[PDB]
């Protein structure tokens, strides 16, 4: 049923560790990610 | 197979009501036209409301003639061949099929108002053919007529398209086909008279003969019935009007020196005038004279004012051998002289070929 | 029956999408003839030859080398459309009118670049592209649109050239159809398409005319009461038989309406016949 | 929102949907100081 | 679907029937159309106009004059072709390449008898007629064609370059009865593109020779041009008349529409019409000489 399919979609989720170190500076934040990604079409012939 | 037409329309030039099933049935354009495109297109000199006099009396004797300017699409739309052949008759040749056929039409219609409308009409199409308004640009094509319904003075009529004759049902008569009918006074094949060979497939069409003069002007309508290739019914058609285009070529226009160019640029030693001083700083005295030729031409026979005819496909005839046959029969109270044509196949685009020589 | 299905992009903005699905009855034109295309082909970008932009002369020879196709229905990720080309049986063919003047029964149907004023059309600046569609008008209309346009664009020049004007004229020039007057560009100012799209078409309109009507007199000179003399025959009746083959007249379709309306406005979707 | 058809212009028998075809996410892994090879250049220990 | 079916004469050579089957998509004329016809039509013996072979000019008109068709499907007794000038629906036709330079997709195609080299034709010994088949070329090599050929013509009274290749062109003419009909229509043409228009015209050119300069583009309009190029430096042009009635008329309108129509006609006059389109579905863009491609009707 892939005629009648109209832009199809699929996502993402990761998330990176941290370090901990102390300093003249800021501390870090756990920081989580999203992506997603879309479909492309396409099709084959043959003639008889 | 074929396609089908409707259109409803007022009754003064049309009567679905007498008309046979299969007869040819034209429509017209807005009238409010014909003055815009005269105005501007009237040869010099010319009176161009003459033509307003004449279009403005013709509605003057018809029904609603307080409906004139707006075009909401209740006018008098459609029309039909005989009515034209009736209002021409008087320029046909066979003299006595074209008065029979007057007389019938306007008997079998109102036959109160209808010799007024008819003479009317007449100088109408005259002063059409004065100012170079020819009517071949006004009046369009349908197919036969195959159904119609009416109440009063008001009628929605369905005619065919394009393709086969035979292909329909009228549903209401005795048998369910029809078939072309034509008067006989507009029946005119050239076949017979370049004296070639019937045998095979025949074109139709439809001709426009002008005539230009001084307070004489006329204009048949003719539906010729021809082997003839598509563009060479022109050339076949000048030979047998030889006359009227050499009338016209003389009596069209009613209202100096050469200069030898190539003889003084084959020779050198001529007046010249480099490119040096057309730059635009003193293009007077560098033109002054190089020439002076005294030349004009005004008036002169344009391609538009020795016109004579305007043809336009309309149909074909695949049986080879046509029979086509000629009967009087009653039409209305009266008889007329009809032909008959069977099997012809509706097609064409409607475009004009204007026979100018 | 053949058709052709345009595919529809994605990532494509709402408005984007109303305004497709608004021209519903419009005409497209391929270059070639195949089940499945690509937008480029219809925009604007495939029409522009030498990089420039199409001019109005290139236009008309693009559309008599180009096939034609009627926009069926739009879906929100297709689009679909069918050809008037070999002999596809088109069921329920239905036209939208795109000019100022109106159209009636028993008109035949044919195609212009937009002359009058500035062509109406959809632009995608998300994929950044415009497709702009042909003009329709009648047969008996065509051949004095063009003559006019070309007269006012001389008699422009003319008036530019000559050190004084000849100003005095009859007015403004008009264009009456079914009762209808159009008063097309009344005012002086606004030379948005005097030398824009028309340009080359009026100097070649303009040259062979002169060519013409100069030869006919250096030839014979009779008529008023080191040189090559054939290249220049064969060279004027080769550009006066290519100006005459471009500058053409083909109806393309006919206006036929069953139990509907006769006359129709700018606007109004009518069924036709393929003729 | 009101709207009638004369008998039948189509605009129904358009079913076009959207699919989702899952999502996808990750698990980092946890690293310990005494499994390195580091914890062999010192002595820690723990001093409430 | 029309469809005329050609009577293959008997007691045929078999070298002489494959020698037909070889002709699969060409173009045939026929001076009256029928369904059952015999081989004498297709024969040049019906070219004869008075008791000779026919003139280039002659081949000329009576192509316009004839009706076309395509042959199609042949077997061993009879000979099928459908037509094309009358209309009529014709699903998957194709026509042979005859010409030697190249056609592309969206050509329309013309005819014109062979004024290359020795045509090619099939000829029978046995049956004593041999028959041309007419040359397939597009509109501007036609049209370019049509005018060397009538220029020719007037000096008795060639080469052309197409995709950067050198063509010649021999041209016969050992007719006269039918060079100063082309003549008389050329005239006729050239007469009638005449009216009080073309005094603004030849009027406005200096100021055309002016804009030739710093333009780069109409100089090459110029080049070409020889009569104006000359007059814009030979002759004065009297400044100007009046108008009889120019409070309600536009003398600069009949100028530019009739020539329209004029310039319409000549092409079609002088030569021939257009006759076919190629439109190829799923084949190559170019075709070379000898290969068939699908053309739709015009």
């Amino acid at each position: 049923e892939l005629a009648y399919v109209r832009d199809g979609v699929i996502q993402f989720e990761v998330q990176q560790p941290m370090i901990a170190r102390d300093g003249p500076h800021p501390v870090d934040q756990p920081v989580h990610n999203y992506m997603v990604k879309r479909i492309h079409k396409r099709s084959l012939s043959a003639a008889f | 197979t074929t396609q089908l037409i409707q259109q409803v329309s007022l009754t003064d030039f049309f009567r679905p009501d007498i008309e046979h099933a299969g007869s040819i049935v034209l429509i017209l354009r807005h009238p409010s036209d014909m003055i815009g495109e005269a105005n501007t297109l009237t040869q010099a000199g010319r009176d161009p409301d003459v033509l307003l006099e004449g279009l403005r009396n013709l509605f003057n004797a018809c029904t609603a003639p307080w409906t004139v300017g707006e075009g909401g699409g209740l006018r008098a739309y459609v029309t039909s061949l005989s009515f034209i052949a009736a209002c021409r008759a008087e320029e046909y040749t066979d003299k006595q099929a074209a008065d029979a056929n007057r007389t019938a039409i306007v008997s079998a219609y109102g036959c109160s108002r209808m010799e007024t409308r008819l003479i009317r009409f007449s100088e109408c199409l005259r002063a059409m053919v004065q100012c170079h308004v020819f009517p071949h640009r006004f009046i369009s094509f349908f197919g036969s007529l195959l159904e119609y319904t009416i109440q009063d003075n008001l009628c929605n009529i369905t005619a065919v398209a394009k393709g086969p004759q035979e292909a329909a049902r009228t549903d209401k008569t005795s048998t369910r086909r029809v078939t072309a009918n034509i008067p006989a006074c507009v029946f005119w094949d050239v076949d017979k008279d370049l004296h070639l060979s019937a045998d095979g497939l025949k074109h139709v069409f439809l001709v426009f003969v002008y005539t230009q003069r001084r307070q004489r002007e006329g204009v048949r309508l003719h539906l010729a019935l021809s082997q003839l290739n598509e563009q060479c019914f022109g050339r076949g058609i000048g030979f047998l009007l030889g006359r009227i285009r050499a009338e016209n070529a003389a009596w069209g226009t009613e209202g100096t020196r050469a200069l030898p160019l190539v003889q003084l640029s084959n020779d050198p030693t001529s007046p010249r005038c480099s490119i040096g001083e057309i730059t635009g700083v003193n293009w007077n005295l560098a033109r002054q004279r190089l020439y002076q030729w005294t030349g004009d031409f005004r008036g002169l026979p344009t391609q538009l004012s020795c016109m004579y005819a305007a043809y336009t496909l309309i149909g074909t005839i695949p049986s080879e051998s046509v029979r086509y046959t000629r009967r009087m029969e009653r039409f209305g109270g009266y008889n007329v002289p009809t032909i008959w044509l069977e099997g012809v196949v509706w097609g064409g685009t409607n475009t004009w070929n204007e026979c100018y020589y | 029956p053949f058709e052709i299905e345009v595919l529809l992009p994605g990532e494509l903005s709402p408005a984007e999408t109303s305004a497709l699905q608004k021209c519903e009855g419009k005409i497209i034109t391929f270059s070639t003839l195949r089940h499945r295309a690509s937008l480029v082909d219809i925009a604007l970008s495939s029409y522009y030859i030498n990089g420039a932009p199409p001019d109005t002369l290139s236009l008309l020879e693009a559309y008599r080398m180009r096939f034609a196709a009627v926009i069926t229905r739009v879906i929100p990720g297709k689009l679909l459309a069918h050809a008037i080309g070999v002999g596809t049986p088109t069921p329920g063919l239905f036209i939208q009118n795109t000019s100022p003047v109106d159209l009636c029964n028993g008109d035949y149907i044919c195609l212009l670049p937009p002359v009058f004023g500035s062509a109406d059309s959809i632009r995608l600046d998300s994929v950044g592209l415009e497709i702009v569609f042909p003009l329709t008008i009648p047969q008996t209309l065509m051949r004095e649109i063009i003559a006019k346009v070309v007269a006012r664009a001389v008699e422009r020049t003319a008036a530019g050239a000559q050190i004084l004007p000849h100003e005095v004229l009859r007015g403004a020039d008009v264009i009456c159809y079914n009762g209808r007057r159009y008063e097309l560009e009344t005012n002086l100012q606004h030379r948005d398409g005097s030398d824009a799209a028309i340009r080359t078409l009026v100097l070649n309109l303009m040259f062979s005319i002169n060519e013409g009507c100069l030869l006919l007199l250096a030839l014979i000179p009779t008529l008023l009461v080191r040189f090559p003399i054939y290249e220049t025959i064969s060279s004027w009746i080769s550009t006066s038989s290519r100006l005459g083959d471009t500058l053409g007249t083909r109806a393309i379709l006919r206006v036929c309406v069953f139990d509907g309306p006769s006359t129709v406005h700018p606007g109004d979707r009518t069924a036709v016949i393929q003729v | 929102f009101f709207k009638q058809i004369r008998s039948d212009d189509n605009s129904l028998y358009s079913a076009q949907f959207d699919i989702l075809l899952g999502t996808y996410c990750n698990t980092l892994n946890f690293v310990r100081f005494l499994e390195l090879g580091l914890s062999v250049a010192c002595i820690c220990t723990k001093f409430p």
